[PDB]
Formats: structure tokens, C-alpha cells, sequence
């Protein structure tokens, strides 16, 4: 669960 | 009088060595470059008007000349970036910002407009006008004790054009310039008017797009809570730039996205993840599964505020990036969430839908998907749980669409729905 | 917002 840009 | 004149009397006129004619001859010009279709530009420039238009802009002794030399130049440097070129070879950046201090408002606000063109070409002529020195001039015309004693388009033009010295990344702008602006910013960001309520959230914007430290830069100025007021408004113009800096700050670490959470943003999505206009369900739900790939404490926020059912709902039916965007947010969601939260996704509803979405083309989607319900299968296995949630699957068809898979043409589908079937099923 | 305006 990383963010996404 | 000055209409309709061709390039040929308008070079006729400017090459005389009479004041008033090179007067007449560019506003001709400007009457040129003014109108609606085919403004010839490139005839302009070939006819090389450019300096004498530049030449013109310091004229002081004849402020008429400076404006309409300013405004023709601005219509040039409006066009491609060859003709942006033309324009700032010519010297102009200089000669626009010694006009920013102009005794007449009409000429300080075309010379602002002029620069905002230029800067708006890309980094380059954006960092070019601040080394030659635009902020200090630009910001010292803001500097009233009420921005409502300003001219509406004046302030707009002004807002406009600071916002291009925000804008565009590789490189982004220089850290010293954005905290020169800031301040001014957020003054702005107060401000009444919509066009620069809209303006100043898209400088916003382009500042909170990239690392965490600029990020940080925008968020410690305070002005989350007014960017989440603003996601609240009626108009569409503010609520798409409050929206994407929304988003780009929950890019951010925890504690900035916690920053959003504090200020009240998630009682706002229940309206933005219905919104009828496409890009904003699309941009709210990448908001949200930023979000939900944050802390088990910020994934309960998502809960307590009711949105999960809002998920499901933009998974059963919306654009289908959108769709994309939410299969994201589901994913992010079971990867970080405790078992119970897992759980309560699947009263929720997610299974159906989730699966429904299996039979897209895209392999992404598949991918992340599958990934979900792998999540949502582990939660299964600490509860002991797994075979509900294998009948779940199988009656509404899942099943199936994960044994198609089986023979799908990229490795990690494969692979994900043999393990899926050879471990569940 | 536009990165460019022609003033009419």
C-alpha cells in the first residue's frame, strides 16, 4: 500500500 | 483609421521616423494581433517588428506606444513557443518588468499578462523571468491593506500570472521563489472572487505536485482548511484545482494526509465520489485511495465517515478509469487494513462488483484485483472464514472469471489466479 | 487555467 502521484 | 492594415503600411508606418505614425502603425498592429481567427504572428515576426515593439515598450515620454507595443506583444508571445522565443530574444523580459512599475494601471496590468505568457511557456522562460527579477515588482503590486480595492481583472491577471511562476516541473520552481510567493498566495486564496479563488487553488496546485518537501512548503503555511472550504464550493472552476491539491498533498506522508483528514476533506466525498462531472469522481477517488493507503487509524476515518459504501458504489458503476481508480483504493485498503476492516469492506458489498470488474481488458486492473482478493482471502484465513468467502465468489460468478484468467497472456495473472484457485477453490 | 491568453 503505497501512495500513487 | 488603424483597421484592417496590412503588415506592409504597419512596417511603413513603424519605420517612419515620426512618433505619432509608429504610434498609429502599432496600434494597427495590435487591432491585428487582436482578432479572432488567424491573428498573423508569423507575419509579424518575419516583418521584424518585434524590437521596434520592444524599443517601444520604453518609451516613457509616449505611454500610449508602451501600451500598445506591450499588448501586441503580449498577443505574440500568447502563441507557440517559437513565437514565445521571438518575443523574449527580442529582449522584452527587462523591458516588462521595468513597466510593472508603470504610473498607468492599464500598462502594468498588460505587462503582467505579457510575463504570465512568457512564463507559461515552460521552466526555462519561467525561471528566466524570475532571474531577471518579476517576483518583488509583481508582489509589491499586491501589497494593498484590502485586495478588494484592486480592479477585478487587474487582481486576475495578477493572480494568473503568479500562478505560471508556480507552475510546470523539471526542474519546479526555485525553492526561494515559492516562498517568496507563498505568503501572497495564500493572502489570495482568502480572496472572493472565483476566477482567483480558481487561479490560486491551481498555483496551489502545481506546488503540492512533487516531493514531500514541497508539500510540506504548502502545508505549513496552514492553508489545508481553507483548500478543503474551497472543495466544498458551487463552482466547478475551484472545486477541480481545491480537488487536485487535495490529492497531490495526500500523496504526501502520513502526517501531511492526516493534516487533510483533521481539516473535515472526507465529509466532503460522499458529494465528490457522486459528482457528475467525470473528472471529479475520478480525481475523488484517487484522492481516496491515496488515502486508504495510509495508517489503520486513517482507513477507520474512511470508515467512520461512511465512504466505504460510496467505493463500492463508484466500483459498481462509473467511467472506467474511475473504476480503475477505485479497484486502487479497494487494493490499498486490504493491504494496510486490519482484519476487521477487511471484513467490513466485504458486507459492504466489494465482492460482486470487484469481480464483475474482472472481465476487463486491462491487465492492471486485473492485476490489482486479484491482489484485493488475495488480501481479503488472508483476512478470511485468521477468521477461519474462507469458505464463506469462496461460496461468495463462486455465486456471483467470480469463479469462473479467475479460472478464464488461468489462461491469461501476462505472467502475474496467471500465476495470481493459479495460486487463487489451487489454494481456495 | 491556461498556460497562455490572447487579450481580445
Amino acid at each position: 500500500a503505497r501512495k500513487r502521484s | 483609421g488603424t483597421v484592417n492594415w496590412s503588415v506592409e503600411d504597419i512596417v511603413k508606418g513603424i519605420n517612419s521616423n515620426n512618433l505619432e505614425s509608429q504610434l498609429q502603425a502599432t496600434q494597427a498592429a495590435r487591432k491585428l494581433l487582436s482578432r479572432e481567427k488567424q491573428p498573423p504572428i508569423d507575419n509579424i515576426i518575419r516583418a521584424g517588428l518585434i524590437p521596434k515593439f520592444v524599443s517601444f515598450l520604453g518609451k516613457t515620454d509616449c505611454s500610449p506606444i508602451q501600451f500598445e507595443s506591450a499588448w501586441a506583444l503580449t498577443n505574440i508571445a500568447s502563441g507557440t513557443s517559437e513565437q514565445t522565443k521571438a518575443v523574449v530574444d527580442g529582449g522584452a523580459i527587462p523591458a516588462f518588468i521595468s513597466l510593472l512599475a508603470s504610473p498607468h494601471a492599464h500598462i502594468s496590468e498588460q505587462a503582467v499578462w505579457a510575463l504570465g505568457n512568457i512564463a507559461g511557456d515552460g521552466s526555462a522562460f519561467r525561471d528566466l523571468v524570475i532571474k531577471h527579477g518579476a517576483i518583488d515588482p509583481l508582489l509589491a503590486l499586491l501589497a494593498v491593506p484590502d485586495l478588494s480595492t484592486l480592479a477585478c481583472g487587474y487582481l486576475r491577471n495578477l493572480t494568473w500570472t503568479l500562478s505560471n511562476l508556480c507552475r510546470n516541473k523539471n526542474p519546479a520552481p526555485p525553492l526561494d521563489a515559492v516562498e517568496q510567493i507563498l505568503p501572497t498566495l495564500v493572502r489570495l486564496l482568502h480572496h472572493n472572487d472565483p476566477e482567483v479563488l480558481a487561479d490560486s487553488c491551481w498555483a496551489i496546485s502545481y506546488l503540492t505536485d512533487g516531493p514531500n518537501e514541497r508539500i510540506e512548503m504548502v502545508v505549513k503555511k496552514g492553508v489545508v482548511p481553507q483548500l478543503v472550504k474551497l472543495l466544498g464550493a458551487t463552482e466547478l472552476p475551484i472545486v477541480t484545482p481545491a480537488l487536485r491539491a487535495i490529492g497531490n498533498i495526500v500523496t504526501g506522508t502520513d502526517e501531511q494526509t492526516q493534516k487533510v483528514i483533521d481539516a473535515g476533506a472526507l465529509a466532503v466525498f460522499p458529494s465528490l465520489l457522486t459528482n457528475p462531472k467525470t473528472n471529479i469522481q475520478k480525481e475523488a477517488t484517487w484522492t481516496m485511495s491515496n488515502i486508504t493507503a495510509g495508517r489503520q487509524d486513517q482507513i477507520q476515518q474512511v470508515v467512520n465517515h461512511g465512504l466505504v459504501p460510496f467505493l463500492v458504489g463508484v466500483l459498481s458503476k462509473a467511467d472506467f478509469k474511475t473504476q480503475k481508480e477505485a479497484a486502487w483504493a479497494i487494493t490499498n485498503y486490504t493491504s494496510g487494513g486490519t482484519v476487521e476492516q477487511i471484513v467490513y469492506l466485504v458486507h459492504c458489498g466489494i465482492i460482486e462488483p470487484l469481480m464483475n470488474l474482472l472481465s476487463a481488458k486491462d491487465t492492471k486492473i486485473i492485476q490489482v484485483i486479484l491482489d484485493a482478493i488475495s488480501n481479503i482471502f488472508q483476512a478470511a484465513e485468521k477468521l477461519g472464514e474462507t469458505e464463506k468467502l469462496s461460496i461468495m465468489i463462486e455465486e456471483c460468478g467470480g469463479l469462473d472469471k479467475i479460472e478464464a484468467l488461468q489462461r491469461h497472456e501476462n505472467e502475474s495473472v496467471y500465476k495470481a489466479s493459479l495460486n487463487l484457485i489451487e489454494k481456495y477453490f
